[PDB]
């Protein structure tokens, strides 16, 4: 179930795919990747039917 | 007094000790004439806004 | 015991002068030996790694601890990091303290700020004593 | 630009699964499948959590429980890290209330109903 769901949620990320990276590394990277939050506003807005 | 953990990590598969009322006596301290009584469900108690 | 004083990353040199103080009274006070190990802007991940680390660098039975942030996630890191060896820490300077309302059952921890009771409370004064 | 993801369980099967999981949904660029390990005193659960996921590009991840009864706090130790940079994770077993509040967790994202919401069938 969940990985359908975060399936649907792969191809609609192109809708706008503006993040350009999650930030991986340990070190430097310290800030707040600026979708986080709009992408897990996606993934939770992921609409299927079937598992 | 008790004494510092051996690891942060590690000192689990040893941490035997007894059961520490910190907080019971910890929230309650206040000196330098300035009285510092705590909050058991974690925060100040008389905050300078 | 063994209390240090952590700075994340920023231009409060203010802190490598500030220490130097005169409180020594006839208490306890077995082993005061403050610690002064600044860092960069880091992640949770070497945050925690140094925090541990030095924890089990010399001696460490009580810690404090500030920083400069927003107000995201480092007091709750340091709130999970306060349960695995029962240990007091005490945020300040509250970019590292927005207070968080829920506490796990045993962790010793705790910070600065008012609690929004409190808050409510001062906003009612302020009602009250202008009478409207 | 491959999407990566991690999980954690002893049915490391489930990683074909994530393979079949890709299939149906290309049929529905392209997405791969990672996984990690558990170990207890979570403290360096952290430490592995970072050095096997977040050196990689993830996106979402996974974890469900250990079956031995503690289960007060398993789930957390990871919670807090990709709440950190605030990326998203899934949760599959523990049922507790606690990790559904907006303000203590910006990470879970629950597939089992919480033993709270079961009050109103009573109603
Ligand atoms: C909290 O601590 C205070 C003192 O900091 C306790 O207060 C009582 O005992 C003190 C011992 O010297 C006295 O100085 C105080 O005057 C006395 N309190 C009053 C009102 O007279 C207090 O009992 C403690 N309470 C708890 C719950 O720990």
């Amino acid at each position: 179930d969940a990985v359908g769901v975060v399936a649907q949620a792969v191809h609609e990320l192109l809708e706008k795919e503006n993040i350009t990276d999650p930030p991986r590394g340990c070190v430097g990277n310290t800030n707040i990747w600026k979708t986080g939050p709009l992408f897990k506003r996606v993934l939770m807005s992921s609409k299927y039917a079937d598992g | 007094i008790p004494e510092p953990k051996s690891s942060c990590y590690n000192t689990h598969e040893k941490r035997i000790y007894q059961s520490n009322m910190l907080n019971r006596y910890l929230i309650n301290v206040t000196f330098e004439g300035r009285d510092l009584s705590f909050s058991e469900d974690g925060y100040q108690m008389h905050p300078k806004l | 015991i063994g209390i240090a004083v952590i700075l994340v990353g920023t231009s409060d040199e203010v802190a490598i002068k500030d220490a130097h103080e005169k409180d020594d009274f006839h208490h306890l006070s077995v082993v005061p030996r403050v610690e002064l190990v600044a860092m960069n802007e880091t992640d949770p991940k070497s945050i925690i790694t140094r925090i541990c680390d030095l924890m089990s660098d010399r001696k460490i039975q009580g810690v404090v601890f500030a920083d400069d942030t927003d107000q995201e996630a480092i007091a709750q890191i340091l709130d999970f990091i306060s349960a695995q060896t029962l240990t007091p820490i005490l945020g300040i300077h509250g970019g590292s303290s927005m207070i968080m309302a829920d506490k796990d059952e045993s962790s010793m921890f705790f910070q600065f700020g008012p609690s929004i009771e409190q808050q409510a409370s001062v906003m009612l004064n302020i009602m009250e004593e202008y009478d409207w | 630009k491959i999407v990566n993801i991690g999980a954690v369980l002893s049915t490391r099967k489930h990683e074909q699964m994530f393979r079949e999981a890709v299939n149906q949904a290309n049929k529905r660029i392209q997405l791969q499948a990672t996984s990690v390990t558990h170990k207890p005193n979570a403290i360096q659960m952290a430490l592995s959590v970072c050095e096997d996921l977040i050196s990689s590009q993830v996106y979402a991840i996974l974890v469900s429980h250990p079956p031995t009864p503690n289960d007060h706090f398993t789930p957390t130790p990871v919670s807090y890290t990709a709440g950190f940079y605030r990326i998203p994770v899934l949760g599959l077993t523990t049922r507790m209330s606690i990790y559904s509040d907006k303000s203590i967790h910006l990470s879970f994202l629950r597939t089992v109903p919480p033993y709270s919401h079961q009050s109103s069938v009573w109603f």
